[PDB]
């Protein structure tokens, strides 16, 4: 099951 | 990877995040946390080590203090693990209080040498003390 990499400083998100 | 995010389950949130190109790792900083269940794995900083599969083969944590929390019951929301550094088996869900350790729940807490964290009807029973730094 998968990972969300969400950002402070920007209010955006990432994955691998 | 491509967008798939209708099927997410783990969430990390960070104020300074960095990949580690020349060594494959990912390193996070600024009161960071990784969430999925009652295991409240926050730190200042997280070093995620990972392999060819993007499999996070082990994780290292640190902060001021160094510790994570866990929710065990609606009243027993206060359990935690602390130590000289923390390392985590993301491969089996078990955290390790590295070198010297402290472990707390409601009504009980134990401290001393390095230990693996418990989630069952059993303790570590080994006893000592360790300094802050």
């Amino acid at each position: 099951v998968p990972i969300t990499y969400v950002n402070r400083a920007t209010x955006k998100c990432a994955r691998y | 990877g491509l967008p798939s995010d209708r099927n997410q389950q783990i969430s990390l949130v960070a104020d300074r995040a960095t990949y580690n190109e020349k060594t494959g790792l990912t390193t996070y900083t600024g009161n960071v946390v990784i969430e999925q269940g009652t295991m409240k794995l926050q730190a200042d900083s997280i070093v995620a080590t990972l392999n060819s599969k993007r499999e996070i083969q082990t994780i290292t944590a640190k902060g001021r203090p160094s510790k994570f929390q866990q929710q065990i019951s609606a009243d027993k929301g206060i359990a935690r693990g602390e130590g000289q550094t923390i390392v985590y088996n993301a491969d089996t869900g078990i955290i390790t209080l590295s070198g010297g350790a402290y472990l707390y729940q409601d009504g009980s807490s134990i401290r001393g040498n390095t230990l693996k964290y418990s989630m069952n009807k059993g303790d570590v029973e080994a006893q000592g003390s360790s300094s802050n730094r």
